């Protein structure tokens, strides 16, 4: 099957430099046209570039001509896109995919998934971990959940026992409070051990919250 | 079933009333992109189609491709009355109506229906075939694929006269079933128009030559019928 | 060069809905649809104009003429409700392009009410000099509501930071208002409460502390 993990980045200060990464797998990777698809916070999809199999042949938008530029390696199997002079405007999540299929040998129609994508926000202010506290419960059903408190940027990950647990389970998206820290906070019913796993990236860090009453 | 290519044998094949004046009409066709697949070159098509002759609804035109020899004088896929031409171009149609996915297509004994038009080497330069002969810059390389760069019209590249024979085969990789749709009349190009598909390379390295496939036994059950 | 279709489209349940894009190059490049969903990435419903994947729904056909390509769904359902975003290259065929986007609203859903369930402050924040009342507002629909926090009968201003409603996978919606306490704060009301109002409704959650 195809599955196109997007790697890479993440938090960069404005003007600064970075370099994501796409392996692939489940298809002739060698023989298909590769481009970068962006997408910013609630707004549409923009395609950033493409390059040929070879790599003879690359092209950009008409704008971030001169500060983008893809690169590819067949036998690693992979898609790169370095990127400098970095704006708020290129803050968006990077979709590595295939979009034209008359621009492919042997073309299959598996070969068009795309995959989770990688965020990468451009801001002045600096990274921060959250606080993650517990939140306690007390007609059959229970609910209990976890708190992550004051966390930049996005995202943040979090699973319970693992990603065992999936029905019940719900992460809210996150306010922005007014101080510029992100938080939120994932909840879980249950009939009447539960543990939430919490990742944030860019902060690094790594917290497995055990649930009690 | 039945493997293709095959030798067309004119006294064999019987003369059937079902195969009716072909429907053509390429007016819509433009291509998309050219490609050299590793094994040939390989023009992708938006558009077109051909119907009646002795089909139950139109087939949409997906593909053109192009095979060659060697030798000028023995490069097609196909032979009739076991003479081989200098190269043969097929052009793929599949049922949009019936199925919805050409790769649906591909499954199914009704599916595909493939035109065969033979290049003969004639000395004389085909203005439309030059066309194609203009992309071959851009996909020197094995595996690699560019937009086709130019106006250029499919129903140029069809013969004089349009009489046909047809069976029921496969692709030419053997990877579905096919109904081929054989003119025997062929057109007329240049040597060194061919030529430079031989500058061509492919999966170590080296230059592709030839890219055609050796004849097959026609089966006991299969039968050759001429418009 | 750009591709243009329409920013919204409001359909209602088994009726036969149809987004368009336009462009100078569709009589000679193919385009391609892909849905989108909140939270989640864009899958195609339809390719090469009017080729469907294995595992999509029948509902979902392309079709093509001249400057157009009009993606169909027939019998929509509310699964269905998400943006479709058309795709296609330039004449050249080297500079890819993305449409507008269209937003696919779905009419006739029926009125739900928002569940509410409210976390008082950690016994571990409390430590830490600090105490935050968690309100989470989850399946409503329309998504919009309005939220009054109130310390004990009291209403509460400061402190309070509440989410803009987000579109769920289920179709309605969800949020979350976060009021910040200090310790005596929190510890000097015998009750606080989340009252979130809905289509004219006020559901409430209360909780004290001992």
């Amino acid at each position: 099957e195809v599955q196109l993990v997007e790697s890479g980045g993440g938090l960069v200060q404005p003007g600064g430099s970075l370099r994501l990464s796409c392996v692939v797998s489940g298809f002739t990777f060698s023989n298909y046209w590769m481009s970068w698809v962006r997408q910013a916070p609630g707004k549409g999809l923009e395609w950033v570039a493409n390059i040929k199999q070879d790599g003879s042949k690359k092209y950009y938008v008409d704008s971030v001509t001169g500060r983008f530029t893809i690169s590819r390696d067949n036998a690693k199997n992979s898609l790169y896109l370095q990127m400098n002079s970095l704006r708020a405007e290129d803050t968006a999540v990077y979709y590595c995919a295939t979009l034209n299929l008359e621009l492919a040998v042997d073309a299959i129609s598996e070969a068009l998934k795309w995959g989770q994508g990688t965020l990468v926000t451009v801001s002045s202010a600096s990274t921060k971990g959250p606080s993650v506290f517990p939140l306690a419960p007390s007609g059959g059903t229970a609910a209990l959940g976890c708190l992550v408190k004051d966390y930049f940027p996005e995202p943040v990950t979090v699973s319970w026992n693992s990603g065992a647990l999936t029905s019940g389970v719900h992460t809210f998206p996150a306010v922005l409070q007014s101080s510029g820290l992100y938080s939120l906070s994932s909840v879980v019913t249950v009939p009447s051990t539960y543990i939430c796993n919490v990742n944030h990236k860019p902060s690094n860090t790594k917290v497995d919250k055990k649930v009690e009453p | 079933q039945q493997l293709s290519p095959i030798n067309i044998e004119t006294k064999k094949a019987i003369s059937n009333a079902r195969l009716k004046p072909l429907d053509i009409h390429y007016n819509e066709s433009k291509p998309t992109t050219i490609q050299n697949t590793g094994k040939l070159v390989r023009i992708n098509f938006k558009g077109g189609y051909i119907s009646g002759g002795f089909l139950p609804n139109e087939y949409v035109l997906s593909s053109l491709h192009i095979y060659w020899g060697k030798e000028d004088d023995y490069g097609s896929n196909h032979l009739i009355d076991v003479y081989k031409y200098s190269g043969e171009i097929n052009l793929v149609h599949w049922n949009k109506k019936k199925y919805s996915s050409y790769e649906e297509a591909k499954k199914h004994d009704d599916g595909l229906i493939i035109i065969s038009i033979f290049l003969q080497v004639l000395d004389h330069k085909n203005v439309y075939f030059q066309k194609i002969v203009n992309q071959l810059d851009s996909i020197r390389s094995a595996n690699t694929s560019a937009p086709f760069d130019s106006v250029f019209y499919l129903d140029n590249l069809l013969p004089s006269k349009l009489d046909y024979f047809t069976y029921l085969g496969t692709t030419i990789n053997h990877s579905a079933d096919a109904v081929w749709i054989i003119f025997p009349t062929p057109i007329n190009i240049h040597s060194d128009q061919l030529s430079k598909f031989r500058t061509l390379l492919s999966l170590k390295p080296h230059y592709i030559t030839e890219n055609y496939r050796n004849p097959y036994k026609l089966n006991d059950d299969t039968e050759v019928y001429y418009s | 060069y750009e591709l243009t279709q329409p920013p919204s489209v409001s359909v209602s349940p088994g009726q036969t809905a149809r987004i368009t894009c336009s462009g100078d190059a569709l009589p000679k490049q193919f385009a391609y649809w892909y849905q989108q969903k909140p939270g989640q990435a864009p899958v195609v419903m339809i390719y090469k104009d009017s080729e469907r994947p294995s595992g999509i729904p029948e509902r979902f056909s392309g079709s093509s003429s001249g400057t157009t390509v009009t993606s169909t769904i027939s019998g929509v359902q509310a699964e269905d409700e998400a943006d479709y975003y058309c795709q296609s290259v330039d004449n050249s065929g080297t500079y890819e392009v993305f449409g507008g986007g269209t937003q696919l609203t779905v009419l006739g859903q029926p009125k739900a009410a928002p569940s509410v369930t409210l976390f008082p402050p950690s016994s571990e924040e409390l430590q830490a000099n600090k105490a935050t009342l968690v309100c989470l507002i989850s399946d409503f629909y329309p998504g919009a509501v309005t939220v009054a926090w109130k310390a004990d009968s009291s209403p509460v201003k400061a402190g309070v930071e509440t989410t803009t409603p987000s579109k769920q996978s289920n179709n309605s919606y969800a949020a979350s208002s976060y009021l910040s306490l200090t310790p005596e704060q929190w510890k000097s009301h015998r009750s606080y409460s989340c009252q979130v109002t809905h289509e004219g409704s006020t559901v409430e959650k209360t909780m004290a502390h001992a």
